[PDB]
């Protein structure tokens, strides 16, 4: 089975929490209809290159419903110090600043 | 919003491959899914393939193993590669935008014909439909361009540079016995203009770099 | 993968009239189809995505309804340049491939109107390659039917013609025919009376157009 890349808008619906285990439980709702897709999401420092650091946590992020606005949660293992969680593609895609320390 | 312009050969040997380019204004070809999508006068709409710019391809599965595709997001223009033409591959060809967060595609470029052939490119002679009183009617005289014996389809023919418009009728082209197609375009316009008026039929035959002109005037 | 069914093939309306177009699926995936208008000569533009949202630009007349296996196009109100085809569209998941049906043609209904028919000779340029070409001109004219026979002295001609029909006019939706014989220099050199013979509903009977060699 292979997925395409979810292409539309989406919005943060609750500002993403961090967890007693340091990483950060995001949930988000897809604008799309072209689900079933997988979710662009990554942590990033340079905004530019947009290479990605810090780990994901959920297995393979997959919208799996054509059904508009439809919601996903994710879990991501940020890195040290300052960076981005960056989710979707193109100028629609959204970020969250985050900072961790240990 | 976007625009796209496909161009490709017009012409491919049997068992030759077939490559055509795209060209997309107002939008980086290095974000979303782009597309190519084919069309044959014979069995409808078929989508090739797409890809998203450093992520991946889709591919028709009927098609896959014949198809390539390459990308310069320099340029913003991508390409497909169709090997082992035949006669079936005959359609026109176009490139498009998957919609962003759709199922569909929003935009199209206008589409270019391929034939796939062994004969050999032959440009057209242009010969002029005086008008006179056999033809007029309608409170109109007519007065056209016979654009004969060329192959591959397609010609375009404007009328006066495209600044003639109202009452240009041109005809779909029409195959021979001799293999080669015959075309024409007329233009229906005012009898006191004849005198008054000069009437020229421009037309391009890309795959011949035919690029003519033809006066269309009265006939005695 | 899925196919989808669009009926019916043909649709032939008066302006003003409600159009129906339906789309079947032969397995339900998602509940959001396109639609596509294709008129001659052009790409296809997707008119209807989502199954009922408009695309931009898309007037309002032009509805879209449906849900799992049954889709619907509407035009509420039809208009001269709704002639076109439309087509239904819908993305497969597994295996991922774009899908179209076969399409439905929308024909414009409206009064009988009889041809403009006009005749050309064949151009001096044209003789001197040692063919001659003759045109015979059919223009603004309803309904499609129609039947252009050449007849040199008077003699009915066969296997040396050929026909082309436009589209409907987008603005008063007639057609336009052209016609043309032809034959050697040498066989067109040996005969006076050039007849173009034209059949249509609206004339009371076969009407001619020609010349003679020499005008």
């Amino acid at each position: 089975v292979s997925y395409s890349l979810c292409t539309a808008a989406f919005t943060f619906t609750k500002i993403p929490a961090e967890t007693l285990h340091g990483t950060v439980t995001v949930e988000v709702q897809y604008a799309g209809t072209d689900g079933p897709c997988k979710v662009p999401a990554q942590m990033a420092v340079d905004m530019q290159t947009l290479t990605p650091v810090g780990r994901l946590i959920t297995a393979n992020p997959v919208i799996t419903e054509s059904t508009e606005n439809s919601k996903m949660m994710l879990e991501l293992d940020p890195p040290f110090g300052d960076s981005y969680i960056v989710i979707g593609v193109g100028e629609k895609k959204i970020t969250h600043h985050w900072h961790r320390s240990g | 919003q976007v625009q796209l312009q496909e161009s490709g050969p017009g012409l491919v040997k049997p068992s030759e491959t077939l490559s055509l380019t795209c060209t997309v204004s107002g939008g980086s070809i290095d974000t979303y899914y782009w597309s190519w999508i084919r069309q044959t006068p014979g069995k409808g709409l078929e989508w090739i393939g797409c890809f998203y710019y450093s992520v991946d391809n889709h591919f028709n599965p009927s098609l896959e193993s014949r198809v390539t595709i390459s990308v310069d997001t320099s340029k913003n223009q991508f390409s497909l590669k169709m090997t082992s033409m035949t006669a079936s591959d005959t359609a026109v060809y176009y490139c498009a935008r998957n919609q962003p967060g759709g199922r569909a595609f929003d935009y199209w470029g206008p589409g270019t014909l391929v034939t796939v052939s062994s004969a050999s490119t032959k440009g057209p002679s242009v010969f002029p439909l005086a008008p006179s009183s056999k033809s007029t009617s309608g409170g109109t005289a007519a007065l056209g361009c016979l654009v004969k014996d060329y192959f591959p389809e397609p010609v375009t023919v404007s009328w006066n540079s495209g600044a003639l418009t109202s009452g240009v009728h041109t005809f779909p082209a029409v195959l021979q016995s001799s293999g080669l197609y015959s075309l024409s375009s007329v233009v229906t316009v005012p009898s006191s203009s004849l005198g008054t008026q000069t009437y020229i039929c421009n037309v391009n035959h890309k795959p011949s770099n035919t690029k003519v002109d033809k006066r269309v005037e009265p006939k005695s | 993968e899925i196919v989808l069914t669009q009926s019916p093939a043909t649709l032939s309306l008066s302006p003003g009239q409600r159009a129906t177009l339906s789309c079947r699926a032969s397995q339900s995936v998602s509940n959001y189809f396109a639609w596509y208008q294709q008129k001659p000569g052009q790409a296809p533009r997707l008119l209807i995505y989502d199954t009922s949202k408009r695309a931009t630009g898309t007037p309002a007349r032009f509805s879209g309804s449906g849900s799992g296996t049954d889709f619907t196009l509407t035009i509420s109100s039809l208009e001269p340049e709704d002639f076109a085809v439309y087509y239904c569209q819908e993305r497969n998941n597994w295996p991922l491939t774009w899908t179209f049906g076969l399409g439905t043609k929308v024909e414009i209904k409206r009064t009988v109107a009889a041809p403009s028919v006009f005749i050309f000779p064949p151009s001096d340029e044209q003789l001197k390659s040692g063919t001659a070409s003759v045109v015979c001109l059919l223009n603004n004219f309803y309904p499609r039917e129609a039947k252009v026979q050449w007849k040199v002295d008077n003699a009915l001609q066969s296997g040396n013609s050929q026909e082309s029909v436009t589209e409907q006019d987008s603005k008063d939706s007639t057609y336009s025919l052209s016609s043309t014989l032809t034959l050697s220099k040498a066989d067109y050199e040996k005969h006076k009376v050039y007849a173009c013979e034209v059949t249509h509903q609206g004339l009371s009977s076969p009407v001619t157009k020609s010349f003679n060699r020499g005008e």
